[PDB]
C-alpha cells in the first residue's frame, strides 16, 4: 500500500520538516543517505513514504505547496531539507471567498492539480496525509477531495484557531467533507499554543514546534495502525467507527506522553496516566473543550506493549465517570485501538481521536456563526466579487449543517 | 491420515515455531533431520524472517515460508470477498500441494477467530475445502473472550464467520482468547504473559496431539481417531483442549502428581484453554491424551472413579464416551519459559455441549452489528451479499441447535 503526504501552506510545511524529522529516523533515512536502519522491519513497508531510484536515496513521497517562497526556502536550507526532490516544491486573486476558489478561480487550477495527484499517485495507492475559513482553505480544497474521491482515501492534519465570512467558507467545505473527505485530525496555532507552553513548559514555542508536535498525531493515526498490534485498526475502521453519520465530521487529536523534557520525565505512563491525558480538556489540539459538548465516538489508538485488560478496562470508567458528555445511544462510543511498538524513543504513547459531538457540538457552533452573519451577507461581497454564489453558501451551510443532525442520529 | 497447517499472522507464526518446536523434540527429529507439513504467512516479513534467521531454521522449505503484500483490515468482507480473495487460489494450491504429498483429513490453521484474515478469509478456505476435499477445518486460534473484545466490530466478523464458517469451519480451538490468560493468572501467576506466553501453551496442548501421538506409544491415536471418537455429528464439531500439569517451574512444586491427579485436574472449571466453564454442557466424547510414565490401570482406573463423579454429567446417549491416548515420552517444557516440567501430562480435548455458548456468545455479536448492517457496505462492496450473511447467520443457528440437542438430552 501507499500514501503521498501534502505540506500545505507554510504552517503544514513547518510540520512537514517535523513529520518527516520524525518519520524518518522511525525508517532509518539519513538526510540523503539511505536505510541506517537498526533493525531490518522498518523497510519491508516504507514504501508508503518513499520512492526507489537510486539505491540508497528513498526520497519522501509528499508535496510541498506554498505562495511564500522564505519558508520552504527554509525548510529546504536547514536539515532534513534536502531530501525531497525539487520536482516536489510547487512554489490569480486568491480571495477569501469559497466560492472564489471552488467554482470560479480555484476551479481553474484543479485539472493542474489533478494531473500531478495522479502522478503522485501512480508513482496501489491508499491516500494522501495533509497538514496545513477561507478560499484556497475551504473551496477550493474541498474540491481537490470531491474530484480525488471519484478517481483513495484523505487523512487532513488542521491546525484549527480570525475572519468574517468564516461560517461561510465553512459551511460550504463541512458539507464537501461529507460526500468528499473523510478523515480529520484537528490540532491547531493557539490550542497547541497553550499545549505546548504550560503542557511542556517550552517557553519559545516556534512554529517548528506546534507543527512537530501536530505530525506526532498524524503519525500515531496512520504509520502507527499500519503496525501490528494484539487489536489493530486502519483508516477504515477509525472513519468506519468513528462516523455515524456520513457528514464526513471531524475530530481533534491529542497525543499521549505529553511531558516536559528532564523533569516531568515522571514515567506516570503506566496507562491510566495516558487516558487521564489523553481525555482532559487541555491537550485537545482543537480550540473548542470537549467538556463543552458529547463525544459520538472516540479511538484511543495506543501504540505500546499495555494489557487489552487494562486498556479495555479504563476506557470503561472513563465511559461511566463521564456518562454526561459522551452521548448516550452509543453503548461503547470509545474505538479501542493498540499496536505493538511504540515511538521510537518511548515506552507508551496513544493517539486520541475523538469525534465532537451529536448535538454536533463543533460544527453547530460554526454552523451557527455563518446564519448570524450570513443573515445579513456581512462580508459577502469579498466572496460573490469574486465570481462566488449567494447559492454556494446556502449550499455548504445546508450541507455542513446536515452532518450535525445526521451525527445526532447515533447519540 | 494427515493435517496440514497454516500458521497465518506474526502471532500464529511464533506459537507455530513453538509447536513446531516441541514437535521435533518428542520426535528425535533434531534441527536439521525430515520435513515439516505446514506453511507460514504474514505480510510483515521482519516475523516470517524469525523462522528464517533464528532456530529450526532450514527445518523449512522456503517454500512453506510465504508473506504477502496487501492490507489486512478488520473486516470480514473485505477479507472474505475483495482483498482475501486475491491470495485463496494461492492458499488453496499448498494445501492441495501439501495434501497429495502424503489420504489428508484437513489443515490446523493457526491465527485466531475474529478478525479480517482470520474471519473472512476463512471462511472462504474452509468453504473451499468443504468441496473440494468434505475435509476438516480446524482454526486454532488465540482470540476473547466476550468483554474483553479488541476490534470494535469483533462481533460483525464473528457472525459472519460462523454462518459462512457453518460448513467452512469444523472446529475452533478457541483458546487464548482470555481463559488460557486465568490459567496464567491463577495456574502459574504470571500478570505479564506476552503473546508468546499464551502460545507457549497451546505450543504444548497442540504437541500433545500430533506429535507425540502420531509418535509410537502403548496406545496409539490416528487423527482420524479423533474425528471418529470426537464428533457425534457433521457439524465440524468444536471440542476444547484442557493441559493438566500447568504448574509453575519456579513457584510450586507439587509436581509429584499421581495419574490420580492430573486427571482430575483437568475436570475442574479453571483449567481448559477456553472460558466455556461447564455451566451445564454434558461432555459427550474425551480423548484423554497422557504422555509419559503412565499405567494404564491407573488411567483404567482413574477414569473410573471419574465416570461416577456424576456431578461431571455426561450425554445420556453416551454410555461411555472417553478415548484413552497414552503416549511413551513424557512432555518437554521450553528450556526456561515458566512451564514446571513434570514426567506425566494429560491433554484431554472433548465435545461438551459446553462451546454451546462460546458459539452462542459469539453468534450474537453479529445480530447486534448486522441489525445496523454496521460493517456491511465494507463486504457487500466486496462481492457478497445481504444473502451470504443473512444465510450464514441462519447456519450457525442450526449450529447452536446441534450443540444442544446432541446433549442436555
Ligand atoms: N504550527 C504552525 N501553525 C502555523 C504556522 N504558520 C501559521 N500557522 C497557523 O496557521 C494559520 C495561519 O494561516 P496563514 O499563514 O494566515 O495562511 P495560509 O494558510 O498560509 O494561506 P493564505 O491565507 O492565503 O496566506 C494561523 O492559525 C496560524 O496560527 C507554522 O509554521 N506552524
Ligand atoms: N501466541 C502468540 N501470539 C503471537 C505471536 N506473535 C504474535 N502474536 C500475536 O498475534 C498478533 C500479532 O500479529 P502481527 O505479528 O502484528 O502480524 P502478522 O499476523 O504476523 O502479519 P502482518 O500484520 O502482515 O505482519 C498480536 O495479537 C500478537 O499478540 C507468537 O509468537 N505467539
Ligand atoms: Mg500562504
Ligand atoms: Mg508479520
Amino acid at each position: 500500500r501507499e500514501i503521498v503526504h501534502i505540506q500545505a501552506g507554510q504552517c503544514g510545511n513547518q510540520i512537514g520538516a517535523k513529520f518527516w524529522e520524525v518519520i524518518s529516523d522511525e525508517h532509518g533515512i539519513d538526510p540523503t543517505g539511505s536505510y541506517h536502519g537498526d533493525s531490518d522491519l522498518q523497510l519491508e513497508r516504507i514504501n508508503v513514504y518513499y520512492n526507489e531510484a537510486a539505491g540508497n536515496k528513498y526520497v519522501p513521497r509528499a508535496i510541498l505547496v506554498d505562495l511564500e517562497p522564505g519558508t520552504m526556502d527554509s525548510v529546504r536550507s536547514g536539515p532534513f531539507g534536502q531530501i525531497f526532490r525539487p520536482d516536489n516544491f510547487v512554489f490569480s486573486g486568491a480571495g477569501n471567498n469559497w466560492a472564489k476558489g471552488h467554482y470560479t478561480e480555484g476551479a481553474e487550477l484543479v485539472d493542474s492539480v489533478l494531473d500531478v495527484v495522479r502522478k503522485e499517485s501512480e508513482s496501489c495507492l491508499q491516500g494522501f496525509q495533509l497538514t496545513h475559513g477561507g478560499g484556497t482553505g475551504s473551496g477550493m480544497g474541498t474540491l481537490l477531495i470531491s474530484k480525488i474521491r471519484e478517481e483513495r482515501i484523505m487523512n487532513t492534519f488542521s491546525v484549527v484557531p480570525d475572519t468574517v465570512v468564516e461560517p461561510y467558507n465553512a459551511t460550504l467545505s463541512v458539507h464537501q467533507l461529507v460526500e468528499n473527505t473523510d478523515e480529520t485530525y484537528c490540532i491547531d496555532n493557539e490550542a497547541l499554543y497553550d499545549i505546548c507552553f504550560r503542557t511542556l513548559k517550552l517557553t519559545t514555542p516556534t512554529y517548528g514546534d506546534l507543527n512537530h508536535l501536530v505530525s506526532a498525531t498524524m503519525s500515531g493515526v496512520t504509520t502507527c495502525l499500519r503496525f501490528p498490534g494484539q487489536l489493530n485498526a486502519d483508516l477504515r475502521k477509525l472513519a468506519v467507527n468513528m462516523v455515524p453519520f456520513p457528514r464526513l465530521h471531524f475530530f481533534m487529536p491529542g497525543f499521549a506522553p505529553l511531558t516536559s523534557r528532564g523533569s516531568q520525565q515522571y514515567r506516570a505512563l503506566t496507562v491510566p496516566e495516558l487516558t487521564q491525558q489523553m481525555f482532559d480538556a487541555k491537550n485537545m489540539m482543537a480550540a473548542c473543550d470537549p467538556r463543552h459538548g458529547r463525544y459520538l465516538t472516540v479511538a484511543a489508538v495506543f501504540r505500546g506493549r499495555m494489557s487489552m485488560k487494562e486498556v479495555d478496562e479504563q476506557m470503561l470508567n472513563v465511559q461511566n465517570k463521564n456518562s454526561s458528555y459522551f452521548v448516550e445511544w452509543i453503548p461503547n462510543n470509545v474505538k479501542t485501538a493498540v499496536c505493538d511498538i511504540p515511538p521510537r524513543g518511548l515506552k507508551m504513547s496513544a493517539t486520541f481521536i475523538g469525534n465532537s459531538t451529536a448535538i454536533q457540538e463543533l460544527f453547530k457552533r460554526i454552523s451557527e456563526q455563518f446564519t448570524a452573519m450570513f443573515r445579513r451577507k456581512a462580508f459577502l461581497h469579498w466572496y460573490t466579487g469574486e465570481g462566488m454564489d449567494e447559492m454556494e453558501f446556502t449550499e455548504a451551510e445546508s450541507n455542513m449543517n446536515d452532518l450535525v443532525s445526521e451525527y445526532q442520529q447515533y447519540q | 491420515r494427515e493435517c496440514i497447517s497454516i500458521h497465518v499472522g506474526q502471532a500464529g507464526v511464533q506459537i507455530g515455531n513453538a509447536c513446531w518446536e516441541l514437535y521435533c523434540l518428542e520426535h528425535g527429529i533434531q534441527p536439521d533431520g525430515h520435513v515439516p507439513r505446514a506453511v507460514f504467512v504474514d505480510l510483515e516479513p521482519t516475523v516470517i524472517d524469525e523462522v528464517r534467521t533464528g532456530t529450526y531454521r532450514q527445518l523449512f522449505h522456503p517454500e512453506q515460508l510465504i508473506t504477502g503484500k496487501e492490507d489486512a483490515a478488520n473486516n470480514y468482507a473485505r477479507g472474505h470477498y475483495t482483498i482475501g480473495k486475491e491470495i485463496i487460489d494461492l492458499v488453496l494450491d499448498r494445501i492441495r500441494k501439501l495434501a497429495d504429498q502424503c489420504g489428508l483429513q484437513g489443515f490446523s490453521v493457526f491465527h485466531s477467530f475474529g478478525g479480517g484474515t482470520g474471519s473472512g478469509f476463512t471462511s472462504l478456505l474452509m468453504e473451499r475445502l468443504s468441496v473440494d476435499y468434505k475435509k476438516s477445518k480446524l482454526e486454532f486460534s488465540i482470540y476473547p473472550a466476550p468483554q474483553v473484545s479488541t476490534a470494535v466490530v469483533e462481533p460483525y466478523n464473528s457472525i459472519l464467520t460462523t454462518h459462512t464458517t457453518l460448513e467452512h469451519s469444523d472446529c475452533a480451538f478457541m483458546v487464548d482468547n482470555e481463559a488460557i490468560y486465568d490459567i496464567c493468572r491463577r495456574n502459574l501467576d504470571i500478570e505479564r504473559p506476552t503473546y508468546t506466553n499464551l502460545n507457549r501453551l497451546i505450543g504444548q496442548i497442540v504437541s500433545s496431539i500430533t506429535a507425540s501421538l502420531r509418535f509410537d506409544g502403548a496406545l496409539n491415536v490416528d487423527l482420524t481417531e479423533f474425528q471418529t471418537n470426537l464428533v457425534p455429528y457433521p457439524r465440524g464439531h468444536f471440542p476444547l483442549a484442557t493441559y493438566a500439569p500447568v504448574i509453575s517451574a519456579e513457584k510450586a512444586y507439587h509436581e509429584q502428581l499421581s495419574v490420580a491427579e492430573i486427571t482430575n485436574a483437568c475436570f475442574e472449571p479453571a483449567n481448559q484453554m477456553v472460558k466455556c466453564d461447564p455451566r451445564h454442557g454434558k461432555y459427550m466424547a474425551c480423548c484423554l491424551l497422557y504422555r509419559g510414565d503412565v499405567v494404564p490401570k491407573d488411567v483404567n482406573a482413574a477414569i473410573a472413579t471419574i465416570k461416577t463423579k456424576r456431578t461431571i454429567q455426561f450425554v445420556d446417549w453416551c454410555p461411555t464416551g472417553f478415548k484413552v491416548g497414552i503416549n511413551y515420552e513424557p512432555p518437554t517444557v521450553v528450556p526456561g519459559g515458566d512451564l514446571a516440567k513434570v514426567q506425566r501430562a494429560v491433554c484431554m480435548l472433548s465435545n461438551t455441549t459446553a462451546i454451546a455458548e462460546a458459539w452462542a456468545r459469539l453468534d450474537h455479536k453479529f445480530d447486534l452489528m448486522y441489525a445496523k448492517r454496521a460493517f456491511v457496505h465494507w463486504y457487500v462492496g466486496e462481492g457478497m451479499e445481504e444473502g451470504e450473511f443473512s444465510e450464514a447467520r441462519e447456519d450457525m443457528a442450526a449450529l447452536e441447535k446441534d450443540y444442544e440437542e446432541v446433549g442436555v438430552d
